[PDB]
């Protein structure tokens, strides 16, 4: 019948927090 | 030593230091703190299901259903595996 499905979203992201 | 600084939320962590925040609305992320002069972060998914059909964050463990192109009801979970992954059945 039916296999499983895989699902994702994977990512990383860099932010300064100070001025 | 050094913090970073969630202005939104109005908190502070020091460097080394994890956290999970919002991001874009509805997604999860975890967060950790570089510092490097700037409080500058590092934040990831790969621990989270940020399920763009149902725009609902999920942690490890974590259950939802939804429909896929013809429509059968799917199981989901969230397995994570450093991936940001998760698994459904149909």
């Amino acid at each position: 019948k039916n296999g499983p499905i895989i699902q994702n979203n994977k990512f990383e992201y860099k932010e300064d927090t100070i001025k | 030593a050094e913090k970073c600084f969630d202005h939104a939320a109005g908190t502070s962590y020091v460097v080394g230091e994890t956290w999970e925040k919002p991001y874009q609305g509805w997604m999860m992320v975890d967060c950790t703190c570089l510092g490097e002069g700037s409080g500058r972060i590092t934040c990831t998914s790969r621990n989270r299901c940020n399920d763009q059909d149902t725009r609902t964050s999920y942690r490890i463990g974590d259950t939802w259903s939804k429909k896929d192109n013809r429509g059968n009801l799917l199981q989901c979970i969230c397995t994570g595996n450093g991936r940001g992954e998760w698994k459904c059945e149909r």
